[PDB]
RNA sequence: CUGGGUCGGGGUUUCGUACGUAGCAGAGCAGCUCCCUCGCUGCGAUCUAUUGAAAGUCAGCCCUCGACACAAGGGUUUGU
RNA sequence: CCAUAUCCGCAGCAGGUCUCCAAGGUGAACAGCCUCUGGCAUGUUGGAACAAUGUAGGUAAGGGAAGUCGGCAAGCCGGA
């Protein structure tokens, strides 16, 4: 078993959960439910979000 | 001890569930008047009209998820029916219910 | 309740051989039973009596 | 615990299993599905035939197993994995 | 000497998927798939793997107005793989060949599924990208 | 089995960061006059800190043993 | 009285029967949506629970008329 990372967050997976996609420029995401798939593909960024580890990091929340 | 007094509170949300836009509220006063009938052991029940209005506030469809109250039971002053006792309801208003208990109240 | 299991296979001349598979299950709880009593049963050409 | 996780875990998940509540004793783990409801009664009876097929003679050990919550979507395995990952709440 | 692992079908006769060569073709219009003896009232869908019969509807006058094989290679149908993962593609796509399994243009835009390069190897040479 | 109910507290989980207060954040603005136009009445969407916060969470989710009373009573029939 | 109860329709019948007066907001507008003056108690009865088939409304992964005598019905476009 690997466990992935999703790819509009940064949350971990383990392998019974989630969908994958491949958009045709030949690239692979991995998405872990439908709330972060329909972020991704109605072209949002992340670093908005306040839920996810990238704005976590950028705010400097935490620490 | 054969009168007496205390507050409690009411989850509402629980009772009044799966009840349609048109018969939410009315259906509160009915539970309230079960409340009181299996809390204290009385088929009679009267309740203020302060408390109605609390309920009516935001319509028919919109009603509050909790509320507090008081009972009292009372021994017919100026009333002969077959029954001996009756309750009585009123209303308490309360910026917030965390922690509350069902305390007792003495006068 | 259920839930699901990951294990790996080796069941031969598949493609899933030497691999890993994701599958689900069932639980079943189970406390020790306790025996209270005997029965015993005769043949007879109209069945089993007791 | 398989041999390769050796995590302190329980089969129990977060929060409970649903509407049943909380396993404290012996239990067994089939394949698949089986009939009726939660909280329900069932028998367990020897097979009455030979069993020759591999897909029967085949054995098993297994290497991981989920204890996600399945009350929503669970994302944790385990309390000790969510407070590390998060950090300190208002339970301060 | 394997198996195909039975998945989710999405493709059922009346589409127009892409084509992904480079012969000149455009659409493929399905009209029937190999290997399907059917039921009453049920229409017989296609995934990936699957050999069918195609025409073409936009592309050069060469080909039009016949009838070709065709081969599937995306779809947006989600399917399970047997390690818990379910794929999805962004669209449907095929590409012409032979009776015997040998394909007639020579590139392919786009990744292949593994599921059909397992089957059918000379697909998988031609591809750039797989999965 | 002293039990089960009502409220409460915790567990899980859904959406996504509450009112207020502070801010030398803030396109600009004309009034004030100590002309200061960073000093102010302030006009002002929006942004940052308190704040992964607030709110809801069995009514057919999990656990408690914390507070409250309550539970011996009723009615109709049955013979080898 | 002058009409979803005083008129005709066998009846306190969802039918039909000539005219006058005519506010606030949005908006091109006596359109449609909310409100004040004035009027009413849901239109010949009520309570409990949410099975089947119905009538009126809605939503649906992938494909898109392959359905059917027939794109019938629904849906798309819709103002400046
Ligand atoms: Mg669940
Ligand atoms: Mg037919
Ligand atoms: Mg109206
Ligand atoms: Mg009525
Ligand atoms: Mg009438
Ligand atoms: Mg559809
Ligand atoms: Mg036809
Ligand atoms: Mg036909
Ligand atoms: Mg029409």
């Amino acid at each position: 078993m690997k466990v992935e990372l999703c790819s509009f967050s940064g949350y971990k997976i383990y392998p019974g959960h989630g969908r994958r996609y491949a958009r045709t420029d030949g690239k692979v995401f991995q998405f872990l439910n439908a709330k972060c798939e329909s972020a991704f593909l109605s072209k949002r960024n992340p670093r908005q979000i306040n839920w996810t580890v990238l704005y976590r990091r950028k705010h400097k929340k935490g620490q | 001890n054969e009168v007496v007094t205390r507050e409690y509170t009411i989850n509402i949300h629980k009772r009044i569930h799966g009840v349609g836009f048109k018969k939410r509220a009315p259906r509160a006063l009915k539970e309230i008047r079960k409340f009181a009938m299996k809390e204290m052991g009385t088929p009679d029940v009267r309740i203020d009209t302060r408390l109605n209005k609390a309920v009516w506030a935001k319509g028919i469809r919109n009603v509050p998820y909790r509320i507090r109250v008081r009972l009292s039971r009372k021994r017919n002053e100026d009333e002969d029916s077959p029954n001996k006792l009756y309750t009585l309801v009123t209303y308490v208003p309360v910026t917030t219910f965390k922690n509350l208990q069902t305390v007792n109240v003495d006068e | 309740g259920m839930t699901h299991i990951v294990r790996e296979v080796d069941r031969p001349g598949s493609k899933v051989n030497k691999k890993e598979v994701v599958e689900a299950v069932t639980i079943v709880e189970t406390p020790p039973m306790v025996v209270v009593g005997i029965v015993g049963y005769v043949e007879t050409p109209r069945g089993l009596r007791t | 615990s398989t041999d390769y996780d050796l995590s302190d875990k329980s089969i129990n998940p977060l929060g409970g299993f649903v509407h049943y509540g909380e396993v404290t004793n012996d239990f067994v783990m089939l394949k698949g599905c089986v009939v009726g409801t939660k909280k329900r009664v069932l028998t367990l009876r020897k097979s009455l035939l030979v069993q020759t097929k591999r897909r029967a003679l085949e054995k098993i050990d297994l290497k991981f197993i989920d204890t996600t919550s399945k009350f929503g979507h669970g994302r944790f395995q385990t309390v000790e994995e969510k407070k590390a990952f998060m950090g300190p709440l208002k339970k301060d | 000497s394997g198996a195909k692992f039975r998945i989710s079908l999405g493709l059922p006769v009346g589409a127009v998927i892409n084509c992904a060569d480079n012969t000149g073709a455009k659409n493929l219009y399905i009209i029937s798939v190999k290997g399907i003896k059917g039921r009453l009232n049920r229409l017989p869908a296609a995934g990936v793997g699957d050999m069918v019969m195609a025409t073409v509807k936009k592309g050069k006058p060469e080909l039009r107005k016949k009838v070709h094989p065709a081969v599937v290679i995306r779809q947006r149908k989600s399917y399970r793989r047997k390690d818990g993962v379910f794929l999805y593609f962004e669209d449907n796509a095929g590409v012409i060949v032979n009776n015997k399994g040998e394909m007639k243009g020579s590139a392919i835009t786009g990744p292949v599924a593994k599921e059909c390069a397992d089957l059918w190897p000379r697909i998988a040479s031609n591809a750039g990208s797989i999965a």
